[PDB]
């Protein structure tokens, strides 16, 4: 037995200079077992124990060496001091016995602290990469619970550290990884350059494949690129070789195919499959269940049959059992076939691998492919479920309830007809708490009455106050509602079934007296429970006070740019908005990097394309994955030829603060460095609501009354629209029309007379007539009801 | 408000265990007298730490459940004159010392420290006659023979809870001659265990016969030997549920109402249905009846047979009820299901 | 990877007269015998030729006198994975010149502390097969 006791009297044991290294260990080792064991215990006597312990070190009693790292060992996340070995590590750190210094040094690490770290280090840069592959194990390992706590001490070093982990050990290969593991999680461009590294060589450990496979899928699910030659490069490596877990691995996610993939893949997937067919790799029965997932396609499913009616058929090995399960359902069964299963499932399923749990979880599958649906199936199963039983069922119905509820089922005249027998004479007090509690809700939606009734009247029958009820509650939900036949006699019936026993009786009597209290009417219910979108952004900004002009929102931006591209630290998103007076940008965002928070944020915008310029407004402080607001405003020039399409130029400047993002600092220091800021081009949409007209005929003309500039083209090498097409609908964002936009994937002719409206009121108004003789010569004109927007037409347009 | 002292002292006296809204309810009534007889909001504060208490304990996890809520009431429940009341009680829906202690009080909380403290011309034709216990064999053997022709064999045996007992002794086919030929049976012995009779029995080919007959029986039924008897209903149910379940048939279907109907099935067997309930076999009923009886070689046998009921646009004339048979074979008890079952109906046999 | 949640050798009465955990998250010395119970009740000196058990690989065996029990999830391949476990019983019966008994268990502990450390360490098998270590240690 344990006790620590013995052992700390027993310290004494140390004053003695004859010992025998057996003698000794024993004693040590009885420590250390109470503890393996299990124990508990003070750091007094820890430290006590250390002492008396460390006490003892003259020799070099190898023996001796290795029980105190085991003793060591024990206390590395919840320690006990650091210093005292130190002289020890150091001794081997000088000596040769080479053995014991490895555990040493990685017992230490969970325990660490950054001064002492500061220690080892010339020397440690050396001793991971030092000599035979055993003593450079043992420093590896160390470190990963110093990870724990940190690592990059270390991680530092790296452009130039990583360059050492070439190997030439396929063990020390496989292990070099993965600390890359967390290397990649540091970086994936990283990976990139340096697959090519990975790529570059074939590799030693199957072991080391398999990080790589994990990772390499990873990057595939969005697509790994142009995996096909890798994926191809990969596929035959994954594939052959005499380690058999990689194909297996490979195999599983791998399949591609919806109208996909099938290829090569299918046939060796084949060579597989029935390889491990009989548990090779007792593996292959999760992959059935997703891993490797089955749905089919037509004709496929049908090859299916023969494999899992192997295991079907074998009804052994609990990697067996559950292969069962999934194989039949993923590729799906006939009829027929159930029945002689059903059967088989009879013997089965209480032990025969322990099958039941394997079971659960297929029947879970059951009640979800078929939960109160395929009601035949449901109620021939339902039969049977009861019937091969044990009463296992029970936990099933759980599910299976739920199941027909998530349908909402509507084979439920008979589904409910099954339930309701056989869950009479299918007992379980329980069940009927949860059935209860749904039935309780759903009542008359669906009617047949009497045969519902039929069966409360029943549920109530069995005694149990507590049967008898639930009828009564269920009803509230019901009885309110009424059926076909209800609220007269449902008025009657309270009446004609009532109850004494007490508080059974004081059930009828208040459930009346409740009654008795409301309007049964009232009872029941208590009882039973422009200036667009854009313009709403106009308003959004109003909260801010530091205006030069607004107005009201007239559209908002077509397109929402970036203006700060892909995953920067000063990520921009920026949206602009429209008034029939100013353009306000405003500028969505999360200054990205936690390095930084921008402070003294103001935007610059410069314009080519008019444009009052009134303000630049920045953001007063950024912190990291936060919108904040900066805006730009400027006030709109309407009657000009040319006044509101733009494209300003973008600076951000601010003063650059750097972040502890534990807890900070915030001072009124830090100095600015201004990164340059996106263009911002102003559109012909967010300023338009695209219409059709009040008047086009006369609207029309008139349009080009007042208003109308031109421009002809005459196009030789091309003799299509469709360039001009993509130009067109998309730049201005208006309807094509007059019945006059259609065109199949070919068409004779086109116009497009088309419409909106601009900013600041006024229309803007185009027909393009494109005219196709067989060259194409066009007429498209541009006629407004604003003067700005004639000019901007054809322009724009592009 | 000795009572509510009371209350809240032995409330505190105990914990370990329970189940009341129900008694929150009860100490309650339509009106009452609570506080001095009204302190208003101090008197809702009053209401909060009381119920507050009861209800934190509520809000904690648990192991058996003990009761889930159905207090929407309770929420009224907690908050001219009698209009202006409820009218309070709504918006509801001193003081504020009151509220200090309900919020000290929020038990869980409470529990949780707890734990963590803790841590040929002779032609015969016969039939058979059962009169009075007395399955008693009529036999015509005519003889209309020629003489009174040698007669065969016969022979005695335990039978079932019967034993057949009599013969008339000469063997004589008496020339053109009719004669009555009585079998006593024994009926309350021998037992022979042939269920259903259907027990192969002779008449022998042995003296002016080459053959005879040789018969087993068929005819031997069930549906009149039991007779009725009674129960305890409580006691009933509980023993409904505890009998042998094991056998069940299903009514459904014939040509008559279940009064009619049920008599008729009732006198039939005659065995019986031990008690109403005035709900209503008449409007419908939606009535489960339920049925008991013994018999002659003593077995009780229980139904609940669960019944929709005739009445114009409303429901029965089938019935699609069920009727559930308890009797300790299953292999008689079911049977007993179907010979109910036959009669249940009446139609060309 | 760190990835040993307990390895185990467990008696077959429940007990368990090694365990680490390698790696561990959750704890108590009862919830780590329940835990223990209900598989261990249910696998009762049967174990499967394959279990999986959380999600999570288990990978278990027996041997003629104890039951072995690794914790690991699924997660991490079957062939390797168990050809530490095999590991575990082909150098220890080699090298003693005698696999696991009940009474080898009783007599001394240490032994297999010893390899079991080397073998693996945490939640990351340093290694998996005998022979090196075979040369390696020499106690």
């Amino acid at each position: 037995h344990l006790e620590k006791s013995a052992v700390l009297q027993e310290a004494r044991v140390f004053n003695e200079t004859p010992i025998n290294p057996r003698k000794c260990a024993h004693i040590l080792t009885k420590i250390l077992y109470l503890i393996n064991q299990g124990e508990h215990l003070g750091t007094t006597e820890a430290t006590e124990a250390f002492f008396a312990m460390t006490k003892l070190f003259q020799s070099n009693d190898p023996t001796l060496r290795r029980m105190c790292y085991l003793t060591i060992k024990e206390m590395s996340c919840i320690a006990e001091d650091v210093i005292i070995v130190t002289s020890s590590l150091t001794k081997d750190m000088t000596g040769k016995e080479d053995n014991y210094r490895g555990p040493a040094v990685r017992a230490l690490c969970q325990i660490t602290d950054s001064t002492m770290l500061q220690a080892v280090e010339r020397y440690m840069k050396q001793a991971i990469v030092d000599k035979v592959p055993s003593v450079s194990s043992s420093a590896l390992v160390s470190s990963l619970h110093l990870l724990k706590c940190s690592f990059d001490v270390v991680k530092r070093w790296v452009n130039e550290a990583q360059e050492a982990a070439s190997s030439d050990n396929i063990m020390v290969q496989y292990h070099a990884l993965g600390l890359l593991y967390h290397v990649r999680k540091n970086d994936r461009l990283a990976v990139s350059k340096m697959i090519s590294k990975f790529t570059r060589h074939g590799l030693k450990s199957p072991f080391a494949y398999c990080m790589m496979i994990r990772v390499a899928s990873k990057q595939l699910e969005e697509e790994d690129g142009s995996r096909d030659s890798p994926l191809f490069d990969f596929i035959e490596s994954c594939l052959r070789n005499k380690h058999e877990m990689v194909v297996y691995e490979a195999a599983s996610a791998i399949v591609n195919l919806p109208g996909c993939s099938a290829k090569e893949l299918a046939p060796a997937v084949s060579v597989l499959q029935l390889f491990c067919s009989s548990p090779k790799a007792a593996l292959r029965y999760a992959a059935v269940r997703t891993l490797n997932k089955v749905a089919m396609k037509h004709p496929s499913a049908v090859t299916a049959c023969n494999l899992d009616l192997e295991n079907l058929v074998t009804d052994s090995n609990r990697s067996i059992a559950t292969l069962a399960i999934t194989t039949l359902l993923k590729t799906g069964s006939e009829s027929s076939i159930d029945r002689l299963m059903k059967q088989i499932s009879s013997f089965m399923s209480e032990i025969s691998d322990e099958f039941k749990v394997v079971v659960v979880q297929a029947i879970s599958a059951l009640c979800q492919k078929y939960p109160r649906k395929h009601a035949v199936l449901m109620n021939f199963l339902f039969t049977m479920l009861r019937e091969e039983g044990g009463f296992e069922y029970k936990r099933a119905i759980v599910d299976c309830i739920i199941s027909i509820i998530e349908e909402n089922s509507e084979s439920k005249e008979t589904g409910l007809s099954h339930l309701c027998e056989f869950i009479e004479d299918c007992e379980f007090t329980v069940l009927a708490t949860r059935i209860l509690h749904l039935l309780g809700q759903e009542g008359p939606k669906t009617n047949n009455p009497s045969k519902y009734i039929r069966f409360i009247y029943n549920r109530v029958v069995l005694e149990h106050e507590e049967v008898r009820a639930g009828a009564v509650s269920a009803l509230a939900k019901f009885g309110a509602q009424n059926e076909e036949m209800l609220p007269s006699i449902l008025v009657l019936l309270k009446r004609c079934v009532m109850d004494d026993d007490n508080e059974v009786r004081d059930r009828a009597t208040f459930y009346l007296n409740v009654l008795e209290q409301k309007q049964k009417a009232l009872n029941a219910g208590y009882i039973l429970n422009a200036a667009t979108r854009q313009e709403i952004f106009q308003e959004q900004l109003a909260a801010v006070p530091e205006f030069q002009g607004l107005g009201p929102l007239f559209k908002s931006s077509p397109e929402p740019v970036a203006l700060t591209e892909s995953e920067t630290e000063y990520v921009i998103r920026c949206t602009k908005h429209t008034f029939s007076d100013h353009l306000v940008f405003q500028f969505d965002c999360t200054n990205t990097l936690n390095d930084q928070t921008l402070e003294n944020v103001t935007v610059q915008m410069e314009p080519t394309e008019a444009y009052e310029v009134l303000s630049y407004v920045p953001a007063r402080s950024l912190p990291y994955n936060q919108p904040g607001t900066c805006y730009t405003l400027v006030a709109l020039p309407t009657e000009d030829p040319t006044a509101v399409a733009c494209t300003f130029s973008c600076v951000m400047k601010f003063t650059v603060k750097d972040c502890d993002p534990n807890t900070g600092e915030i001072d009124e220091e830090g100095y600015e460095d201004e990164y340059v800021l996106e263009d911002l081009e102003v559109t012909v949409a967010d300023h338009i609501q695209k219409v059709m007209k009040v008047n086009f005929e006369a609207a029309w003309d008139e349009v080009g009354d007042e208003f109308e500039k031109e421009e002809t083209f005459t196009l030789s090498t091309i003799k299509t629209l469709e360039e001009a097409v993509g130009n067109i609908v998309k730049f201005l964002g208006m309807h094509p029309c007059e019945r006059s936009d259609k065109v199949p994937e070919n068409k004779n002719t086109h116009t497009l007379l088309l419409a909106g409206v601009f900013r600041g009121g006024h229309d803007i108004l185009v027909r393009s007539r494109l005219l196709l003789l067989d060259t194409v010569t066009m007429q498209v004109t541009a006629r407004s009801s604003e003067e700005l927007p004639v000019d901007i037409i054809l322009a724009s347009v592009g | 408000e000795d009572i509510q002292s009371v209350m809240t002292e032995v409330r505190r006296s105990l914990g370990e265990i329970p189940i009341v809204e129900s008694e929150i309810k009860k100490e309650a009534g339509e009106l009452k007298p609570e506080e001095e007889i009204t302190v208003g909001p101090v008197q809702k504060l009053v209401t909060e730490m009381g119920t507050y208490a009861t209800q934190s304990a509520l809000s904690s996890s648990r192991p058996t459940k003990k009761e889930e809520d159905r207090p929407p009431l309770r929420g009224f429940l907690l908050d001219v004159a009698a209009s202006l009341a409820t009218t309070l009680t709504k918006i509801a829906l001193f003081v504020a010392e009151a509220m200090l202690l309900m919020a000290t009080i929020l038990d869980v909380d409470r529990i949780s420290l707890c734990l963590k403290v803790l841590s040929d011309p002779v032609y015969a034709e016969a039939y058979v006659h059962v009169n009075q216990y007395d399955i008693v064999l009529d036999v015509l053997v005519v003889n209309q023979t020629s003489d009174t022709l040698q007669n065969c064999t016969l022979e005695l045996a335990t039978l079932g809870d019967l034993k057949l007992v009599e013969k008339p002794s000469p063997l004589t086919l008496a020339p053109h001659d009719f004669a009555n030929i009585k079998a006593n049976v024994k009926v309350a012995s021998t037992e022979n265990g042939i269920i259903f009779g259907n027990i192969v029995y002779d008449v022998s080919g042995a003296a002016s016969d080459r053959n005879c007959v040789v018969l087993s029986d068929i005819h031997i039924d069930i549906m009149d030997y039991i007779q009725p008897a009674t129960c305890t209903d409580a006691e009933f149910r509980q023993m409904w549920a505890e009998f042998e379940w094991e056998n069940k048939v299903t009514v459904n279907t014939n040509m008559t109402d279940l009064n009619d109907y049920l008599q008729h099935i009732l006198k039939s067997t005659n065995m019986k249905c031990l008690t109403p309930e005035k709900a209503l076999s008449g409007y419908c009923g939606f009535m489960a009846a339920n049925l008991y009886a013994r018999s002659i070689f003593g077995e009780d046998a229980l139904a609940n047979v669960s019944i929709e009921k005739p009445v114009h646009q409303g429901p029965d004339a089938a019935v699609t009820g069920h009727i559930r048979i308890r009797a300790k074979s299953q292999g008689m008890a079911l049977s007993l299901g179907d010979k109910i079952n036959l009669s249940q109906k009446k139609t060309s046999l | 990877l760190y990835t040993v949640k307990a390895i185990l050798i467990l008696d077959n009465d429940g007990d368990r007269l090694f365990a680490k955990y390698y790696d561990d998250t959750y704890p108590s010395v009862k919830e780590q015998k329940a835990f223990e119970k209900n598989i261990f009740n249910k696998t009762h000196r049967t174990d499967s030729e394959i279990a999986l058990l959380e999600g999570l690989t288990v990978v278990y065996k027996s041997s003629i006198d104890l039951y072995f029990y690794v914790i690991g999830s699924s997660y991490e391949n079957e062939l390797m994975l168990m050809a530490v476990l095999n590991c575990l019983f082909d150098s220890l019966s080699q090298m003693l010149r005698k696999n696991v008994e009940k009474r080898a268990l009783l007599e001394n502990m240490e032994g297999l502390f010893l390899a079991v450390d080397e073998i693996v360490d945490g939640g990351v098998i340093l290694e998996s097969d005998p022979q090196q270590v075979v040369h390696r240690v020499a106690l």
